[PDB]
């Protein structure tokens, strides 16, 4: 189940970051209170960490 | 002199980025990692990098 997509590219600089590609639906796991979400990718299967504003729900 | 302004709070989780709160005015001095910029937040003096969508250009 999808909670999200991509609104923005994100190419990780960190480990822990999860790539976004612009309209990669997302399911969000964990909305921290510093702004930054965990999700797995559902387009590339991958998990990790982003910025809050680079996805909205859908 | 300012060439951007923060249009979302980006709170650092990592040690070289730069916290923002919205409406911070920000220099950014270059583009490293793609679409990560570093700058300086005129605000707080501090510098490091920040995803670049956070930042909206500004005529400064």
């Amino acid at each position: 189940e999808q909670t999200h997509r991509a609104i923005f590219r994100f190419v990780p600089r960190h480990e822990d970051e999860l790539e976004l590609e612009v309209d990669d639906p997302l399911l969000v796991e964990l909305q921290a209170e510093d702004y930054w979400y965990e999700a797995y990718n559902m387009r590339t299967g991958a998990r990790g960490v982003f910025p809050a504003y680079y996805a909205i729900e859908v | 002199e300012q060439t951007h302004r923060a249009v979302f709070r980006f709170i650092p989780r990592h040690p070289d980025e730069l916290e923002l709160d919205v409406d911070d005015p920000v220099l950014v001095e270059a583009e490293e990692d793609d679409f990560w910029f570093r700058g300086f937040n005129m605000r707080t003096g501090e510098r490091g990098v920040f995803p670049a969508f956070y930042a909206h250009a500004v005529p400064g």
